[PDB]
């Protein structure tokens, strides 16, 4: 038997579905969201890491001239010095005065440790959300796991649930995105190639085990001062720690409407907007035909207590008359108010007392015990406290019912001003079809 | 590593304020967990106090190396409804008070127009039937002039 | 109130009776150890000076 419902993507609210059979009595069904997984698709890049400066130990030429060769290695760098004469600790060696050369040479590379502490820089698109979700009815309870995209179905207690595309295509990721260790930030890398001096990405490598590398970090030598062997250059610091020491907030700690951002894989858990259309199919076994269940009739309902909290905070009698003891399934018909429980256990007596949640000042709704129905209105008062710890347990629609007191105040108010001005309309054309009737 | 001090909290009207005592320098951040959040971090190195806003969306405060901790305010305010009328409108705008007073301009304003529009009605009624009796010399027709006030009360 | 001049009170200097509200609460000791753990909000007095 088809059913479809939209349910609401928090996390811990009791959705409860009425399904109602006419030739059965009708059930319901609760729904709850354990937890969420939004996760994109992810590109990589780039890795970023500390780079390291090879300077080797110079080439002094006694009595000579040297010349440079060339190297292909990154941001490499090779010059040679005329007129040196170097000493050691012994004496000076290189017994011509004035007729020595020095070759000095230093290049760049990835840090002994870049597998261990480097970033990542990615292009995020299309992402796709798991859930978990809780599902009882009848006296089946028990957690399925699903992907919220209209192509799964699962079977809980023989029936077949499909849990649709989300309302929204709300995503808290840009188009680029770097990953470092636990932590996700909204930057916009340079490309591959064309990375700068002291800035992220000064040294670029494709993969962790890549054997290319783009580096771009200015380096240059300098001449030996004289007398002494050291190879002297200077160099823009590491683009990746001046990164780490002013990368600036994060994603965890800046996400819209409180989802956790989480890494390896990367995924915002628990991120609560839009709606989660359900289709269902239900076995004939699910129902129980009209005869088995009690009978009720002559329903009405009063409110005992209602204060508008986030807890349950309003109280209902309800009063019929049955044949015999049984269980009937009862549910709210508006969203305005969010009963507790979903069955009731009716007694020769003829009173039931449910707890529900509203969040207005006066709400109207018809409730329904097994095939009744009776209409509910309260009038209902502020809580005094300011700060809870948990959310709202309502779905939070504060518009007055049209019969409470301020909105029928408004009635009097303006059914007295259109009576007068219906009066003046109605003098003035009497007054003007007596003067055309002469 | 060590786990910072539970601070002190003070509830408000859509506010918290914590009193916080760190033994070394500690790191607070917060957020507003709606849809355009408020964020905000520091390193708080001496006994401090903070006044951090809680919406009915709710909102979390990360202390140390505490969890963090979520908290959500309640639609409490301090109008009395099912009252006086003016009762009603100090409850409404103790919550949402940005849509309450342009509603109840916006109704003030056309009660006013419909009232003066009744009165001009009526106005220009009694004009146009007194104007033709006004141009000739005559009687005020008693049981009309009991019926309706015009100008001259007893004077013929 | 705990953490503010005030959080512990007494009528004079050698009176037996004693107010404190200092926010004391005990803990879970951790496995294999032997240390009663608590936190506490620390003095009033030392705030106030
Ligand atoms: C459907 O199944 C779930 C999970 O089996 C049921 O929730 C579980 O309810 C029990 C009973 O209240 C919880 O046990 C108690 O938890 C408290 C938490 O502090 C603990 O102090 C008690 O000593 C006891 O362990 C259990 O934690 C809870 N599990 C979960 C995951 O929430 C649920 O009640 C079932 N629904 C129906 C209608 O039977």
């Amino acid at each position: 038997y088809e059913h479809s419902t939209v349910m609401p993507n928090v996390v811990g609210f009791p959705y409860k579905a009425h399904i109602e059979r006419p030739g059965y009595s009708p059930l319901t069904l609760q729904m709850q969201v354990v937890e969420t997984s939004l996760e994109p698709t992810l590109n990589l890049e780039y890795i970023t890491c500390e780079y390291k400066t090879v300077v080797p130990s110079p080439y002094v030429k006694c009595c000579g001239a040297s010349e440079c060769s060339t190297k292909e290695k990154p941001d490499y760098q090779c010059k040679v010095y005329t007129g040196v004469y170097p000493f050691m600790w012994g004496g000076a060696y290189c017994f011509c005065d004035s007729e020595n050369t020095q070759l000095s040479e230093a290049y760049v590379d990835r840090s002994d440790v870049c597998r261990h502490d480097h970033a990542s820089a990615y292009k995020a698109h299309t992402a796709s959300l798991k859930a978990k979700v809780r599902v009882m009815y009848g006296n089946v309870n028990q957690t399925v796991d699903v992907y919220v995209n209209g192509d799964h179905a699962v079977t809980i207690g023989g029936t077949q649930f499909i849990f649709g595309p989300l309302s929204s295509a709300w995503t808290p990721f840009d188009n680029k995105i770097v990953v470092y260790k636990d932590e996700v930030f909204n930057q916009d890398f340079p490309p591959y190639g064309s990375g700068q001096p002291g800035r992220f990405g000064d040294i670029q490598s494709r993969t962790v085990e890549s054997n290319d590398l783009y580096a771009n970090t200015a380096l240059k030598l300098a001449r030996p001062s004289p007398g002494m062997v050291h190879v002297p250059y200077t160099q823009t610091p590491s683009g990746f720690k001046y990164w780490l020491k002013e990368k600036g907030t994060a994603l965890n700690t800046k996400a819209p409407f409180g989802c956790q951002i989480k890494t390896n894989p990367v995924r915002a858990m628990n991120c609560a907007v839009g709606n989660i259309p359900v289709s269902m199919n239900l076995p004939d076994s699910a129902f129980t035909r009209i005869v088995e269940a009690p009978t009720i009739i002559d329903l009405t309902c009063t409110v005992a207590t209602c204060t508008h909290s986030s807890d349950f905070g309003g109280v209902l009698t309800l009063t019929y008359k049955t044949d015999k003891n049984g269980d009937c399934s009862v549910h709210s018909h508006s969203n305005v108010a969010t009963l507790q429980e979903a069955t009731a256990k009716v007694k020769t007596a003829g009173k039931v007392t449910l707890h529900f949640s509203t969040a207005s000042a006066s709400p109207s709704f018809v409730v329904s015990l097994c095939s009744a129905r009776a209409t509910c209105s309260a009038s209902c008062e502020p809580p005094k406290d300011h700060i809870v710890p948990y959310a709202a347990s309502h779905s939070n629609v504060v518009f007055p019912d049209m019969s409470g007191t301020a909105l029928s105040w408004v009635q009097k108010i303006s059914g007295g001003l259109g009576a007068f001005a219906i009066g003046a309309i109605l003098v003035l054309v009497v007054v003007t079809c007596i003067g055309l009737r002469r | 590593v060590p786990m910072a001090r539970e601070p002190t909290v003070i509830h408000g009207k859509r506010e918290v304020t914590l009193h916080l005592h760190p033994d070394h320098p500690t790191l607070f951040s917060y957020r507003t967990l709606g849809e355009d959040p408020q964020y905000h971090e520091e390193w708080v190195t001496a006994a401090v106090e903070r006044t951090i806003p809680v919406p009915v969306d709710g909102m979390e405060y990360h202390w140390g190396n505490n969890d963090p901790v979520r908290l959500w305010s309640q639609l409490t305010t301090e109008g009395k409804p099912h009252g006086w009328p003016h009762q009603i409108v100090q409850y409404y705008y103790g919550l949402y008070p940005a849509a309450t007073v342009s509603a109840v301009v916006g109704m003030s304003l056309l009660a006013l127009i419909s009232i003066f529009a009744s009165c001009y009605m009526l106005v220009a009624a009694r004009s146009k039937c007194l104007t033709p009796y006004a141009l000739t010399p005559g009687a005020a027709v008693p049981w009309t002039l009991g019926i309706l006030c015009c100008a001259p009360r007893a004077h013929a």
